[PDB]
Parts: structure tokens; sequence; C-alpha cells
């Protein structure tokens, strides 16, 4: 967000936001039977 | 693909004026790839 | 700067030395008894750097202006 | 930070924590 | 004067992959030398016959 | 005159559980010691 | 044996742009940009011997 | 011209430990070839 205002006056108002998410899941399975 | 851009301007005076632009774009691409290989062998020997 | 310099804790650093570069600030630092003074570099007043170089974790410091500003009692308390 | 002198106050607080565990066992 | 400029982004990614790879083989022999039986009945996956 | 105010806030929570469990049993009965042993190695013969 | 392999990609983007300036001794500008992307990739394989 | 001030608290706490332990014992078979298996499986 960015806000400015002025007249003699000034008023600046900035904002930043971040919400970063990572969610990983790997599985491997081996069954090896020999007879 | 499409582009659809429209533009309007107006003014009136004895004063008010508007100049305005709105336009929207679409893109699509489908890509298709497919393969199917089938086979059979028989061998009967006597 | 021409600062008082005491790289080692000195409760009354009176060791003025002719590190007489002109335009640049000194450091004063009080960390309780662990008081330090240096021919510091200007363009600095970073607590993390002071803690690093002076190896102190509770210190209070000023990057006082230009020359001879940095005698040991300039930090009150 | 305020100016009419110009004078500032800044505050910082942080907790940086790192933990690692690595276990390998093999029996033959 | 007054001004206000407001931005949002919201990217999302979701990937999933599954494999199953099942291989089964049962060479069976009667007759012949025990060593030739075990050599031949041992399944060679590059030449399973 | 000027008065400025600001906050930065940040978090980076990162976790990385990883595990492997591998069980191999080889059983060999009959034959010569040499072959019994090398069959009892962990690779297929 | 049969060896079967399918591969699909669908890429789509949609965008909107707007501008509107007005003057009536009060002056104003107004603008909006909206972009959407949806992207889907699927790959499918079945192999039997 | 300027006066500049600050102070604060620094904290670090560490615990780090590493243990590596390998046993390779071979009983039976000749000294040399049991030793070879003991050294290099
Ligand atoms: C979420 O944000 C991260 C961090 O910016 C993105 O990872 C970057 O992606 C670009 C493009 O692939 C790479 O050039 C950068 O090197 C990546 N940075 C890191 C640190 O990996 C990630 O792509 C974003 N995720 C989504 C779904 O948009
Ligand atoms: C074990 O033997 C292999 C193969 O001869 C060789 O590559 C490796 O370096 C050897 N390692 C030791 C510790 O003897």
């Amino acid at each position: 967000m960015a806000s400015k205002s002025g007249f003699s006056s000034q008023s600046d108002r900035g904002k930043h936001y971040i919400r970063r998410t990572k969610r990983f899941s790997h599985t491997k399975s081996v069954f090896l039977h020999a007879r | 693909e499409a582009k659809h851009c429209v533009r309007i301007e107006t003014k009136k005076r004895v004063k008010k004026t508007k100049v305005e632009h709105r336009c929207t774009t679409n893109k699509l691409s489908e890509k298709h790839e497919g393969s199917f290989i089938q086979g059979a062998e028989k061998s009967i020997s006597l | 700067l021409q600062c008082y310099n005491c790289p080692n804790p000195t409760a009354d650093c009176k060791t003025a030395v002719n590190c007489s570069s002109d335009f640049d600030a000194c450091l004063i630092t009080k960390a309780g008894l662990q008081v330090y003074n240096k021919c510091w570099k200007f363009e600095h007043c970073n607590f993390n750097d002071v803690t690093t170089r002076l190896r102190e974790n509770e210190l209070t410091y000023y990057c006082c202006k230009k020359d001879l500003c940095n005698f040991n009692e300039q930090l009150e308390n | 930070s305020d100016s009419f002198h110009s004078q500032d106050t800044s505050f910082l607080n942080e907790l940086n924590k790192y933990n690692e565990k690595k276990f390998i066992f093999t029996r033959i | 004067s007054s001004h206000g400029c407001k931005e949002l982004e919201n990217a999302l990614k979701a990937a999933s992959g599954t494999q199953n790879n099942v291989l089964r083989g049962e060479p069976f022999i009667r007759g012949g030398g025990a060593g030739f039986i075990s050599g031949l009945s041992y399944l060679e996956l590059d030449n399973p016959a | 005159v000027g008065k400025c105010r600001g906050i930065l806030n940040e978090i980076k929570d990162r976790n990385k559980r990883d595990t492997m469990v591998e069980d191999l049993v080889v059983l060999v009965r009959g034959g010569a010691s040499e072959h019994i042993t090398t069959l009892a190695y962990q690779e297929l013969p | 044996f049969y060896n079967s392999t399918w591969s699909y990609v669908k890429h789509t983007s949609t965008e909107h742009t707007s501008s509107s300036r007005k003057r009536s001794f009060f002056r104003s500008s107004s603008s909006s940009s909206r972009s959407y992307t949806s992207h889907t990739n699927e790959i499918h394989k079945g192999k039997s011997y | 011209h300027c006066k500049k001030f600050g102070g604060g608290k620094t904290e670090r706490a560490r615990k780090a430990m590493a243990v590596e332990d390998i046993i390779s014992r071979v009983r039976g078979g000749s000294s040399g070839w049991s030793g070879g298996l003991a050294q290099n499986r």
C-alpha cells in the first residue's frame, strides 16, 4: 500500500506485506524379495 | 488470443472533461502429446 | 577524530593520541567497567559492529563528532 | 524520528535460532 | 492533493507425482544339472527368457 | 518540521525432517562356504 | 507389451487494464490492472510387459 | 554538528556435539583375507 496527502502539509503512509509458504513431502518405498 | 480495447473522451464547457481507457486481454495455449506402442510376439518351435 | 584510544577496558581512558585525521567522528563506549575509546571510523554508529569489534554485549556508545570529543567521561553513568 | 534539531530513536529486537540433528546407524 | 496506490499478488503452486513399478518373475525348471538349473532359473532382468 | 514512524516485522520458520530405513535379510542354505558367503553379500548375485 | 504415454499442458492468462482521468477544477486520475494466470500440466504413463 | 547514540543487549548460546563410532570385527577366515574384509567390505 502507498498513501500520500498534502495541502502546507504532507502525509506519507507506506505498507508492505509478505506471506510465503512452502510445503513439500516426498516418499519412496522399495520391496525386493528374491528366493 | 484476444485484445479488446475501448477508449472514450468527453468534455463539456459553459468545465468538465473525462478521458478513459479500459481494456482486457486473454491468452490460452493447450498443448497435447500422446504415444501408444503395443506389440506381441509368439514363437512356437518343434 | 584525534581520539582518545583504549582498545582494552580502561575506566578512565585519558590516552589522547594524534590520530589527527580531521573530518571524522570518534567512538566512546561504556559497558559498565568495560569502557573503551578508539580512533574510530566515521560513517558508523552500528551497535552490532561495536559489540563485534569491542567484544561487548551490553555496551552503550556514542559516535561523537570530529576531534577530541571522546574523552572517557562523556558517557555518563 | 522527529525534526523541528533533528533527532531519532530506533529499536531492534530479534531471536535467531538454528537447530540441527543428524543420525546414521548401520549394522551388518 | 491526495494519492493512493495499492497492489496485491497471490501466486500458488501445487505439484504431485506418483510412481508404481511392479516386476515379478518365476523361472521354473525340472531336470538337468543343479548348477545349470540355478544358473538358468536365476532371472536376468535384461534377458528374462 | 517532520515526524516519521515505522515498523519492520519478519519471520522465517523452516523445518526439514528426513528419514531412511533399510532392512536387508539374506538367507543361504547348502553349498560351499565360498559361494555361501558371496551369496550372503548384500548385492544380488 | 504395451507402453502408453500422455502429456498435457494448458496455459491461460487473463488481463484487465483501466485508466480514467477527469478534470472539473478538481483533478483526478484512476487506474486498475488485474492479471490472472491458470497453468495446468499433466503427464501420465502406463507400461506393461 | 551531530551527536549519535545507542546501546543494547547481545545474546548467543550454542550447544554442538558430534559422535562418530565404527566397529568392523571379523572372526574366522585367514588373517590376510579376514583382514581384507575387515578393511574393505
Ligand atoms: C514464491 O517465492 C519464491 C521466492 O521468490 C520463488 O522462488 C524464486 O522463483 C524464481 C522463478 O522460478 C527463481 O528465479 C528464484 O531463484 C526463486 N528463488 C528462490 C529463493 O528459490 C517461488 O517461485 C515463488 N512461488 C510461486 C508459486 O510463485
Ligand atoms: C575398497 O575397494 C575399492 C575397490 O577396490 C576401492 O575403490 C576403495 O578405494 C577401497 N577402499 C579402501 C579403504 O581400501
